[PDB]
RNA sequence: CGAGAGGUA
């Protein structure tokens, strides 16, 4: 996490409810880094772009 | 005496600029161990 | 002109930062046949304030003789025995003869016989004491010494001490009586270790470390160790299940009267007088709501933490009835040497209290379970049901502890209070 | 409506119950990803759907009340990272400690290094001879199939006071155990020089090419690559010549690489941690002659100083002790034996101790010793555990100046 | 010299034995066999350094006999319960 | 005032394995005889080697370890002299009472894999033959090629550094406890805590009596002191049922060999080493009193 | 070394990394992930209040 | 990095000296309280 | 109350507010919580003592117990000058001016 | 069925899933996708 | 990495009972059994000969 | 000679 001046974080230090079985809310860089790199879990992916058009299947639900 | 990498083969090459081996063409060698009495303490 | 350093030079020793004057201390070189480490006396790491995990201490040897005059007159061990901070002793026993003492002038029911007695006292500067126990059984023969005269051994014969909060008294180099309260071993106003200091003051260090060694024998001779029935706080299932349910009435009732001391506002000052008010139960049919409203306050959370801490004062009082005597962290609790009896709670019955000191832009279910993470409503989920909320000061309560494990949300839960801890 | 389909989002799988009595056919075979995806059995659901949707943690809830559980969880424990997950009873111990133990210790321990080391020429590559893996298993580690999670051995650890030598967070270990083969590591590091000057001796263990014979003990003041300068060793430079590698570029720039090794015996100051936070240097070694015996004679390697857990704040390393032990120790039907030690399905106390009194032992742990100096037998029983400990790569002499 | 004679000249009848190159597999039996005599009031040993290799032995006796005599006595005892043993094992084995 | 008078009675004996019990006796004693044959008993042990040929995957240092913890047959223990006491040699190679040279020669021919064990270790004295329990103990594994040739040589010394030269195998010594039993308060206790009583001992010592009604002692020597069965019947209401404790002048000893040296022989070394750390004591002593 | 054979299981990578670095000057060189805001939703912050539409290729704020 | 302040600090007010040494520390209770083993 | 930034002081403005009930506030104990402006309405001994007070507070407080010399030493040397100066070097150059 | 299928066939399947998971993407797929689909689009 | 010969903590020769173990596992024995098949009454012994990897066919195949 | 990232107390 790109965060000018990372001796004073702010509020993006401390874990949040939408890391839940994303990243690790439990293993943290201890120092001036702390909060801003995040390991990811076990169970991670990442979502890559779609070739295919959903406009069409889309209206075709109704 | 050198060993060459991929290639199985003895350079043996001592001069500045032969550092490529013969007809291999790769340019990676490994120096080659003699036989040389060493004492070790157990 | 330049010979190697060897025995009986000073060295001023020094431990980065040097936080006050006590860190630079000269000491005298002894040669060891070790190699790439140095050693020293485990009590003199106060002074330095650094333990034994990786910590360096980097030294200057004086090379001018008038420096090294200099070193030993005005920077040296004993010159430095009277802290300047405070007044009182700057050496102490750390923990393990204050581990020992308390366990030998606790006991009172281990008696040693002349063989132990003799090994021990070659530790000792003084003599030996009478036995004082001749006969304490119908057919046992060899007459022991008990705990107290152990430790007696140490004290000068013309040295007289009393702490009346302790029921300690010696007289004549004897410790007569003593109660408990483990309090004159430990670093204070009227402890032995500063008493002996303004007895004397010219062979404290070799007192200290005979006591040292003689109390280090005594405990390798008894032996202490920590086991799971230490962890356990009790003697069988049936009293842990009995702790378990007064544990957990003991945190309703603290959560009770925490909800009842938040009704101490401007608002409800038409609820609160004697008068005849149709919202009783209203008051208490909202039990969610309180979580919510105290979390969105400052000086709200402030009183509900003061209250919740009063009501579980008296929770963390329950280890001493549902533990033993011989619980090695209850001794080292009432000992003085490491811990405390909040962090035994945590360990065996229950964690507590668990709010941070920030801002988030969360809060807790305050129920921590799986169908508290899955309410929509819930604080956690951004907003208690819309009006809508920006910021919240966590506050939650832990019922389960450290040795029954932890749920995922309880996990979460203590890494966020605990993550503004931290030294750098 | 809010729909996304773009790149960047975080998606993990789960579990869905609305299909998953379609599972229940053909029951022997090894379900491939895939499939359960095409057929709906497994789904991935991003970090705006999942606030949508109910998902139960365990199993076992799922069967108490379904029909309000749509999704669920496969385990608890692949929330934390690869390095956090693997350690067992990572709840019981506390934030500190297993944050430490997640980010520090795991980087700085010894372990595999590699199985092909001819052909990597890095920096300081440290192996150690025995690697051992843990006695205790992990879901995320079976899962995975790796060895290389682990890195260290483990050893009888004993919670007792040793003559005051065990002070300040200190490690007492064995002698005897040590010069077995204990702990006990090689460290193999690569020196490099470039040349666009030629290689050449130009006038002791030098050769006629400029390099040293493999199996030459090198010390401080020597050549090591030899130029014409030539690149001298430094003060703290030392070791045994293993290999040396040729190399150039399409530029026609030469390079030489030499690889010193040297075994790295534990040493007197050696920082050593555990897999709970519990991180100290080496006090005193003492001979196996003068340590608190058991009735069956087995020692401790290292012994450990009680005043730890109380400040530390660090249980579970105890419980992991008695599980180790209770899976080691014969019993006198070894299968539904309780060997895991998922973090977020840890077994119960309870458990632990009727598998530790089913094998001949203690239920708490604790086993009576007899002092080895003067032979009584001491009062109180010290708890004993085979502990899986790791070593440090900070080494005593590298810190001498 | 292996062992070195020290009379303490406070207590009469005290002498302090320092045996190089020794550990507690020979002062804790001096000892016990010291404590058998009935001469014998004090006896015990230390090792105040692990790092240097010595024994510190401190013997007391009435006015009746030396404390090297007492020291010889528990030694020559100590031999001879050893011969015994040794003559009872080699029995026991055939 | 005088000795004590020991007795030694042997139950079990073997070449490997010996339990014997020792009575009338002190606890130090027992304490010394044990760390004499842990630590001060001497053996033959591979100390120094020397290798010409090595293009194995293992690394030179790390075969001469586990060279040098193979065991040995030590029967010549006794006799031999130390090689720093040896005047009449100069330290390398063959000796005639220090040090015996070893030849080994391994070269891998074939596809399969060649696993170099102990058995492929010759030496000049026959006296000195690695003992042999089975396969040997796995040295090095070789694929086609990668020869292997090392010479290494033995000395006599003591078990106390490098833990090579110990013989001793965990050595043990108990007390031999008694049990005592009221043999009163037991009829107030109904059937069914009997049967908890007998389940809460860890080890089989307890035993139930069908004939009886009633608990026995069998194979008393199983307690392990562990506080388990007093604490059920404190817990119970019976705080002085069964009273256990240990024997001062009774003790049951397990020596167990690696291989190098017989049990007996062991035992009967390590009581020549105590006698003669006592003769140099007391000539010590006589030394310094006399003048 | 994509979808490797049997053959060159005995020679070059020791079978203990995935290989997700770069040879750049025979050192190993590893990507981060970067996070960013998101740039395909509505953006509303404070003080002062205002709504913000982010670009996705061309600076059409 | 040296400039200002920081070149004032590095050179005038903190100075290196010789005849000094760094090692790491271990536990020793066989040593008295003012001696150091080296 | 609110930060008066002109030339009258907060603690007169109090005064005027208060003139309707004069003898039930104690004047002869009420003084202002800061210590800059209290130097300046009672005088400098009074400033002083209430620094002391509170570096009493602060040191209890952090848990640690230090002697009342190095406090009034600390108090003392910080007003040399009559006047309470900051701990930059803007302070220590007025005090040397 | 409702609950015929049982407790330890779901944890079977589960860890079996899990496997199937880290057989099928690894510990290293989301950097692959990444530089793969920069090449090819 | 070969089997760790000597059995650090106790002292038992264990370097010529690991093909034994293995004979024993390819058959229908658990490691319980195996261990006691071959008399290690220990639990150091079985831990040494349960916690080791085969790290040596790796180095000769690679 | 500096610069950039990690780590130790
Ligand atoms: O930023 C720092 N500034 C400073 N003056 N000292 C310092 C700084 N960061 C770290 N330190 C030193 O480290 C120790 C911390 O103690 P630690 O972690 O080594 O031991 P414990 O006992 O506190 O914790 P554990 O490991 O659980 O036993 C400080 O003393 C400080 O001097
Ligand atoms: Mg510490
Ligand atoms: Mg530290
Ligand atoms: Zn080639
Ligand atoms: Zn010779």
């Amino acid at each position: 996490q790109q965060v000018l001046y990372t001796g004073k974080v702010g509020d993006a230090r401390y874990p949040h409810p939408s890391h839940w079985g994303r990243v690790c809310f439990l293993s943290t860089p201890d120092g001036e880094n702390c909060g801003l790199v995040k390991n990811m879990s076990l169970l991670g992916l990442v979502s890559t772009q779609s070739l295919e058009s959903v406009v069409e299947k889309l209206f075709a639900c109704g | 005496t050198y060993v060459c990498g991929d290639c199985g083969q003895e350079n043996t090459l001592k001069s500045g600029d032969v550092i490529q081996c013969r007809e291999c063409g790769y340019r990676i060698l490994y120096k080659k161990r003699t036989r040389r009495v060493v004492q070790y303490e157990a | 002109i330049f010979r190697s350093l060897m025995d009986g030079d000073t060295v001023l020793m020094n431990r980065p930062p040097s936080i006050h004057q006590h860190s630079l201390i000269a000491m005298t070189v002894r040669i060891l046949p070790t190699t790439s480490v140095v050693s020293l006396n485990p009590i003199c790491c106060l002074p330095f304030r650094g333990d034994f995990d990786g910590d360096c201490l980097h030294g200057y040897v004086p090379q001018s003789i008038q420096a090294k005059v200099e070193l030993d007159e005005l920077v040296a061990l004993d010159k430095q025995l009277i802290n300047r901070q405070n007044g009182r002793n700057l050496l102490s026993l750390g923990q393990d003869s204050l581990t020992a003492a308390y366990l030998v002038n606790v006991e009172k029911n281990c008696y040693l016989n002349r063989a132990q007695m003799q090994q021990l006292q070659m530790y000792c500067p003084f003599q030996l004491p009478p036995p004082a126990i001749i006969k304490a059984s119908p057919s046992s023969t060899e007459p022991q010494w008990t705990g107290m005269q152990l430790f007696g051994m140490l004290f000068p014969p013309g040295f007289d001490y009393t702490y009346p909060l302790n029921n300690v008294v010696v007289s004549n180099g004897e410790l007569l009586s003593f109660s408990e309260g483990s309090a004159w071993l430990r670093d204070g106003e009227g402890n032995f270790i500063e008493r002996l200091l303004k007895h004397d003051k010219g062979k404290v260090l070799d007192i200290i470390y005979s006591a040292q060694e003689m109390l280090s024998q005594w405990l390798l001779m008894r032996g202490l160790s920590v086991s799971l029935a230490d962890l356990y706080l009790s003697s069988d299932l049936q009293s842990r299940k009995n702790l378990t349910e007064e544990i957990s009435y003991g945190l309703r009732e603290a959560e009770q009267v925490c909800n009842k001391q938040q009704l101490m506002v401007e608002s409800w000052r038409d609820f609160l007088a004697v008068n005849g008010e149709d919202k009783e139960e209203d008051s208490v049919s909202d039990l969610a709501r309180f979580c919510y409203e105290r979390q969105k306050s400052a000086t709200l959370s402030e009183l509900a933490v003061s209250a919740f801490k009063d009501a579980y004062r008296d929770v963390q009082a329950l280890a001493y009835r549902y533990g033993d005597q011989s619980n090695s962290f209850l001794i080292m609790s009432k000992a003085g040497s490491k811990g405390n009896i909040g962090k035994l709670v945590q360990h065996s019955m229950c964690i507590g209290l668990q709010n941070s000191a920030v801002s988030l832009s969360f809060g807790f279910p305050r129920e921590l379970t799986c169908a508290a993470w899955n309410d929509p409503n819930s604080p956690l989920r951004g907003a208690k049901g819309k009006t809508t909320t920006e910021s919240y000061v966590p506050y939650g309560v832990i019922e389960n502890s450290f040795l029954t494990g932890l749920n995922p949300l309880e996990s979460f839960v203590h890494s966020v209070t605990s993550r503004d801890s931290s030294f750098s | 409506v809010r729909i996304f389909t773009d790149a960047g989002r975080l998606l993990r799988p789960l579990l869905v119950v609305e299909n998953l009595q379609k599972l229940k056919q053909e029951k022997p075979s090894q379900y491939p990803f895939d499939h359960l995806l095409d057929h709906g059995i497994l789904e991935l659901i991003g970090i705006e759907e999942e606030e949508d949707c109910n998902t139960a943690w365990g199993i076992k809830q799922l069967l108490k009340e379904p029909k309000i559980y749509t999704h669920c969880e496969l385990d608890l424990s692949f929330l934390l990272g690869v390095s956090c997950a693997v350690v067992p009873f990572a709840n019981h111990d506390h934030g500190r400690r297993v944050l430490y133990q997640s980010q520090k210790h795991c980087q700085q321990a010894i372990g595999f290094s590699s199985t092909n080391p001819n052909i990597r020429c890095d920096t300081l590559s440290q192996q150690l001879f025995y690697p051992q893996k843990p006695l205790f298993k992990t879901l995320a580690s079976e899962c995975l199939k790796k060895e290389v999670l682990f890195n260290g051995q483990n050893a009888i650890v004993a919670v007792n006071v040793h003559l005051g030598y065990n002070q300040e967070d200190s490690i007492v270990m064995n002698k005897a155990s040590l010069e077995r083969g204990m702990f006990r590591s090689e460290q193999i590091r690569s020196y490099k020089a470039e040349v666009d000057v030629q290689f050449g001796k130009t006038h002791d263990s030098l050769e006629d090419d400029g390099f040293p014979f493999i199996g030459a003990n090198m010390s401080t003041g020597d050549i090591v690559i030899g130029r014409c300068h030539s690149i001298k060793l430094k003060h703290t430079e030392r070791g045994i010549v293993q290999k040396v590698v040729l190399s150039s570029n399409d530029e026609g720039k030469n390079f030489a690489a030499v690889s010193l090794r040297q075994v790295r015996s534990p040493c007197l100051g050696d920082k050593f941690s555990s897999m709970h936070g519990q991180k100290g240097v080496l006090g005193y070694l003492e001979e196996q002659q003068n340590f608190p015996f058991t009735i069956q004679g087995i020692v401790p390697d290292i012994v450990i100083n009680p005043h730890a857990f109380p400040s530390r704040q660090t249980p579970g390393q105890l419980l992991e002790a008695a599980l180790s032990k209770g899976i080691a120790c014969p019993i006198q039907a070894y299968t539904k034996l309780t060997r895991h030690a998922t973090p977020f399905s840890t077994p119960g106390v309870t458990e632990i101790t009727e598998q530790l009194h089913r094998a001949g032992f203690s239920r708490w742990g604790n086993e009576r010793v007899y002092n080895g100096r003067s032979g009584e037998m001491m009062r109180s029983m010290i708890f004993m555990g085979p502990t899986f400990y790791q070593r440090l790569v900070h080494m005593s002499e590298d810190k001498v100046k | 010299k292996k062992v070195s004679y020290d009379r303490d000249t406070k207590i009469i009848n005290a002498a302090s034995f320092t045996v190089e190159r020794e550990d507690h597999t020979i002062g804790n039996i001096v000892r016990m066999q010291l404590h058998r005599d009935e001469n014998v009031l004090f006896a015990g040993y230390q090792l105040p350094h692990p790092l240097k290799y010595k024994i510190i032995v401190r013997i007391h006796t009435t006015s009746q006999s030396s404390p090297m005599q007492a020291y010889n006595q528990a030694i020559n005892d100590l031999d001879k319960e050893l011969d015994y043993l040794k003559n009872q094992f080699e029995a026991e084995v055939a | 005032t005088y000795q004590r008078f020991p007795k030694i009675k042997i139950r079990e004996l073997k070449d490997d394995y010996a339990k014997f019990e020792l009575r009338e006796t002190d606890v130090s004693m027992a304490n010394a005889l044990r760390r004499v044959m842990i630590s001060e008993v001497p053996t033959v042990a591979i100390d120094l080697v020397e290798i010409e040929v090595n293009s194995s995957v293992l690394n030179d240092e790390f075969i001469a370890h586990r060279l040098g913890l193979i065991p040995l047959t030590s029967e010549r223990a006794m006799s031999m002299r130390f090689s720093r006491d040896c005047d009449a040699c100069d330290g390398d190679g063959q000796c005639e009472f220090c040090s015996v040279e070893f030849r080994l020669s391994s070269k891998c021919v074939t596809d399969q894999t060649l696993d170099v064990t102990s058995r492929d270790l010759y030496s000049a004295d026959p006296t000195v033959t690695p003992v042999d329990f089975h396969k040997g103990i796995i040295i090095v594994k070789l694929r086609r090629g990668q020869e292997l040739k090392l010479r290494a040589i033995a000395r006599k010394g003591i078990g106390k550094d490098h833990a090579k030269w110990s013989p001793a195998a965990t050595v043990t010594f108990m007390y031999e406890p008694d049990i005592i039993i009221n043999e009163d308060m037991m009829d107030t206790l109904s059937d069914e805590e009997k049967i908890d009583l007998i389940e809460s001992s860890p080890t089989k010592v307890f035993g139930m009596d069908p004939v009886t009604r009633q608990v026995v002692v069998v194979d008393p020597e199983a307690y392990t002191y562990d506080e388990e069965v007093i604490k059920k019947a404190e817990a119970m209401g019976k705080p002085g049922l069964i009273e256990i404790s240990p024997k001062d002048d009774s003790f049951i000893f397990t020596v167990e060999s690696t291989g190098a040296v017989k049990a007996s022989q062991l035992v009967l070394n390590a009581i020549d080493l105590l006698k003669q750390k006592l003769d140099a004591v007391r000539l010590s002593d006589d030394t310094v009193e006399a003048d | 070394t994509s979808e490797k054979g049997k053959e060159n299981c005995k020679k070059g990578d020791c079978a203990f990394d995935q290989g997700g670095y770069f040879v750049i000057k025979g050192a190993e060189k590893v990507f981060i992930a970067q996070e960013q805001m998101c740039t395909k939703r509505l953006w509303i912050s404070n003080s002062p209040w205002t709504v913000s539409f982010r670009s996705e290729n061309k600076r059409n704020r | 990095k040296l400039c200002g302040l920081r070149f004032m600090k590095d050179v005038l007010l903190g100075k290196r000296s010789d005849h000094t040494f760094r090692t790491v520390v271990v536990g020793d209770p066989s040593l008295k309280l003012n001696e150091i083993g080296i | 109350m609110y930060g008066d930034r002109g030339k009258r002081n907060c603690w007169t403005a109090l005064l005027e507010t208060c003139l309707p009930i004069m003898d039930m506030i104690d004047w002869g104990r009420s003084h202002p919580d800061n210590i800059r402006q209290c130097c300046s309405v009672y005088g400098i001994d009074a400033g002083r003592s209430i620094f002391v007070a509170n570096l009493e507070s602060a040191v209890s407080d952090t848990g640690k117990e230090i002697l009342r010399e190095h406090l009034l030493l600390v108090a003392d040397s910080l007003s040399v000058t009559g006047e309470f100066v900051a701990l930059n070097a803007k302070g220590w150059s007025k005090q040397r001016q | 069925n409702l609950s015929e299928l049982g407790e330890g066939f779901l944890q079977s399947f589960c860890k079996k899933a899990a496997t199937s998971f880290f057989d099928k993407y690894g510990l290293i797929s989301h950097q692959l996708n990444s530089y793969n689909y920069f090449i090819e689009h | 990495m070969i089997i760790p010969v000597r059995c650090f903590t106790c002292g038992k020769v264990i370097g010529n009972k690991w093909d034994q173990y293995l004979d024993l596992l390819q058959l229908d024995y658990t490691e319980g059994d195996a261990l006691d098949a071959l008399q290690l009454v220990r639990y150091c012994c079985r831990r040494m000969l349960m916690t080791h990897v085969d790290l040596i066919e790796k180095l000769l195949n690679y």
